[PDB]
RNA sequence: UACCGUACUGCAAACCGACUCAGGUGGGCUAGUAUAUAUACUCAGGCCAUAGAAUCAACCAUGUUAAAGGAACUCGGCAAAAU
RNA sequence: CAUGGAAUCUGUGAAUUUGAAAUCUUCGUGCAGAUGCGAAGGCGCUGGCAAGGGACGAAGAGACCCUAUGCAGCUUCGCUGG
RNA sequence: CUGAGUUCAGACCGUCGUGAGACAGUUCGGUUUCUAUCUUUGUCAGCGAAAGGCUUGUUUUGAAACGCCUAUGCACAGUUAG
RNA sequence: UAAGUUUUAAAAGGCUAGAUUGCCUACAUUCAAUAACACCGAAUGACCCCGACUUACAAAAAGUUUAGGACUAAAUUUAUGA
């Protein structure tokens, strides 16, 4: 329950292999604003993106709907 | 090459120290050709916590190094982004190096000055809650060719019909 | 220690069950008051299942459904909205009244974050699909739905012309009693 | 602020039945001069 | 019974034990004060102030 | 505040002298009696505050209880207009 | 009709314990069901800041339930259950 | 089965210990129970999560015995003292 | 893991003793610390790159892919080791 | 899950390495943060997941269904008889 000797620099490096992080092999890049994120995640202005210019979504027309606004 | 001198001795000592390390950076490890670099001092993170992120950007090109820093939730990745952005700013606007060919050819973490504290173990024994610091040295070389981007760029969720 | 994910059941969300049901009732009330809320993935998935249950209960429109929703749904300003605007909006939709879009991680604890919103509304982020898809009577699906016992299930207006000949009658008004 | 220390005041009376009585001869009197207006000596001497 | 809290603060007892007047009341207290002076202590007693 | 408008301009030592005069056996411990009277004065100042808080809370309860029913009446009378509008346009 | 106290805290992150310490710290006031200052829910009032986020590890702590038996367990029905 | 640790991630962030280590098994030998010597054999390398047989694990230069020009307190028909 | 008995500190009974005390004589009561460094062991995982020459079997505008032996990878895997 | 239900021969049975043989349009992202659901699964020529409807002759795990998420395409179907 106690180290009997002092760990060497080589043994410490070998033991610390679990602590290292793996590199990610894919990234989703917005061509305008240069943002970077995963392909399954929104990274536009609604999420955190202060560089968003809205050019990330290139078409959004939806004028017609009809309903009862409850007031 | 600075025929002038400062007025106070402190400024003169600092300027001579700066020129000595600019000598040591040239004709040493690398040096030679024109290099954009940055030194981010006193990052409020441990050396192991920074070394967790620094092993990801070692040897990568600049855009996928920014990608590797921007794809993790770690606190150290924001400081690594700050250092890489400072090095990129020096390389592109202070120097005249071409972008999209910069490779992160040298990045390492050195020790900072610690702030010693105290932790209160049981049975009256003292402890520690030392606040660790570290420094970042980033050197961006310019390659002879634009390199392989190492991470495939895919379209986001926004780019959808 | 009971298996909830991997054996289709409700999430535990790090909470006791009475706290868990109360938090879901608060979130479904918030989801229909402001139609898009942002939260962690586990609460987002649990909210999506609970929203389908609550919206169908509002779609029944019965007195027992109102009584059950009166305890489930807190605001009362939005109990009216669930039984009137939401019920008329999704009157013909066979489930799936909510979509989930992941939005990265939050700063305080690096937890995954999802956007959860009601579909088919002005201000949604993806075009909806029609709940019904009128069939071609000259295709294979219609003949399979004639030989087998399936209804027509066509898209309809809120009041079709099949009630027009009853409501036009001046002897079927009763004067309003 | 801890032990009720008495400051450097001059006492003007004494308690007889718990009601303090200020003795009128111990009330403060200031012998100010007749006029300090258009008096020909100022606090400053010219250099 | 947890120990360590023997110091129960009280201004009356502090001044009545280690104050100037109990030090001056006895001869050996006066040599205690005299060797406090000979050492050079800035605070002579626990109740000194100005 | 929290006490009546007649609470100022009224010396409370009339109470002290009154209950010291008509009960001649309160003169045994006069200092204890005065301590009890001063304690009564602070306690009465607290009871005024408590009565004010309870009165304001009981007013606010029925005010919100009325306003909620007014809001539901407005919502139902807004829904009925829409429903009759739909059936009327089905008529036309 | 002077002089001193009057901020803030005071079962506590502000006092005594090296600590933002699960410990120790005196007196007083109080509404309903209701009936005792006990017990369950609640009034006035206060609080949900000092690690967060999901999930089915083993194992540990604390509990609920358990067929047929029932101290056969164990140094000792200790511990639980039971009245 | 329930609650809370433990296990995963993010953030804060100790200590006991430490001659240097790149520390295999068995048998023999040996300051007399060997990771380090001899003979034979085995072993891609490094870890996480677990169990603790070994490292005569760690934690006290006093558990017990003996010794001191050793101390200390106590006892008495030990000795001497007003 | 226990501490039931073999080390104490409290007390009683009996034996011996002038007494402080002794009893391996009977009794009642009397702190079991440790988060695993590496040696084993269970189990779950990561690392251990290649392309070699084709004089390319062919083509002109020894570089480019094509066709070969096996090199990795993957699958079934000795009448095949342990 | 056992207190329940099956099976426990000569050699049977398991684990690790593997001569060979065969094949190759294989950079490894998403469907929920602990795939152990799922690699003997799926990603729109998709019922993989989720929701909706029905079932007391399942006191509820199957059947229909692309409503929602695994994005995606046109000059003969916004698309499988999923
Ligand atoms: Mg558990
Ligand atoms: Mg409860
Ligand atoms: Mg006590
Ligand atoms: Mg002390
Ligand atoms: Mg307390
Ligand atoms: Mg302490
Ligand atoms: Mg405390
Ligand atoms: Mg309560
Ligand atoms: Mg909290
Ligand atoms: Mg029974
Ligand atoms: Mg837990
Ligand atoms: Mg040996
Ligand atoms: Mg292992
Ligand atoms: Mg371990
Ligand atoms: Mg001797
Ligand atoms: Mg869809
Ligand atoms: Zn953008």
């Amino acid at each position: 329950a106690t180290p009997k000797k002092k760990l060497s620099l080589h043994r410490r490096g070998n033991r610390r292999v679990w602590y290292w992080l793996k590199r990610k092999t894919e990234v989703a890049k917005c061509s305008y604003c240069g943002a970077l994120s995963g392909r399954n995640q929104m990274f536009s202005g609604a999420a955190g993106n202060s560089a968003c210019t809205g050019q990330c979504v290139e078409q959004a027309p939806t004028p017609p709907a009809s309903s009862y606004p409850a007031e | 090459p600075r025929n002038w001198m400062w007025y106070d001795a402190d400024d003169e000592r600092e300027e001579r120290r700066k020129e000595r390390q600019r000598l040591a950076w040239a004709m040493g490890p690398g040096g030679g050709e024109e290099v954009g670099a940055a030194h981010l001092m006193d990052v409020p993170q441990s050396m192991k916590k920074m070394q967790r992120i620094v092993k990801l950007v070692r040897g990568l090109p600049y855009p996928d190094a920014v990608a590797q820093c921007s794809l993790v939730p770690h606190k150290a990745a924001r400081y690594m982004l700050q250092a890489l952005e400072a090095a990129h700013a020096d390389a592109t606007e202070v120097k005249g190096l071409d972008a999209e060919r910069l490779v992160v050819g040298t990045v390492f973490v050195t020790r900072g000055a610690y702030e010693p504290g105290i932790s209160y173990h049981s049975k009256g024994r003292p402890g520690s809650k030392t606040f660790h610091r570290s420094h970042i040295r980033v050197v961006l070389n310019q390659a002879a060719e634009r390199p392989a981007p190492f991470a495939r760029i895919v379209a986001p969720l926004m780019s959808r019909r | 220690a009971r298996v909830r994910v991997r054996l289709g059941d409700w999430n535990r969300l790090n909470r006791k069950w009475q706290h868990r049901v109360s938090m879901m009732k608060t979130m479904v009330t918030q989801l229909l008051e402001k139609e898009r809320i942002r939260t962690t993935l586990a609460k987002a998935k649990t909210l999506q299942r609970y929203a389908d249950k609550v919206i169908t209960l509002g779609k029944q429109g019965t007195r027992e459904a109102w009584s059950e929703a009166r305890g489930i749904v807190r605001t009362d300003r939005e109990l009216h909205k669930l039984f009137t605007q939401v019920a008329l909006r999704y009157r013909e939709r066979p489930g799936g009244f909510t979509r989930l879009v992941r939005a990265g991680w939050r700063e305080r604890d690096a937890a995954p974050v999802a956007f959860v919103e009601l579909v088919d509304r002005p201000g949604e982020l993806r075009p909806a699909n029609p709940a019904l898809q009128r069939p071609n009577p000259l295709s294979v699906q219609a003949w399979i739905r004639q030989q087998l016992g399936q209804p027509a299930r066509e898209p309809s207006p809120l009041l079709p012309p099949s009630v027009q000949q009853y409501l036009r009658e001046e002897n079927r008004i009763q004067q309003g009693r | 602020k801890r032990v009720h220390v008495d400051r450097g005041d001059v006492k003007v009376g004494r308690l007889e039945g718990g009601e303090f009585q200020v003795l009128p001869h111990l009330r403060p009197r200031y012998f100010v001069p007749a006029d300090l207006d258009k008096f020909q000596l100022k606090p400053y001497v010219e250099v | 019974g947890n120990r360590g809290n023997t110091y129960q603060p009280s201004r009356r007892k502090r001044v009545n034990r280690h104050g100037l007047e109990k030090r001056l009341s006895t001869p050996q207290g006066r040599e205690v004060l005299l060797r406090r002076l000979r050492k050079g202590r800035w605070r002579i007693t626990v109740d000194s102030f100005r | 505040p929290f006490g009546p408008p007649g609470a100022e301009r009224s010396h409370d030592w009339a109470t002290y002298a009154r209950h010291l005069q008509l009960q001649p056996e309160n003169r045994r411990d006069l200092k204890r009696y005065r301590a009890r009277f001063v304690r009564f004065m602070q306690l009465r100042e607290l009871d005024w505050r408590e009565a004010f808080q309870r009165g304001v809370a009981e007013d606010s309860r029925v005010s919100n209880k009325v306003a909620r029913a007014k809001a539901e009446a407005q919502r139902q009378d807004a829904w009925s207009d829409y429903k009759q509008a739909m059936w009327q346009r089905a008529q036309l």
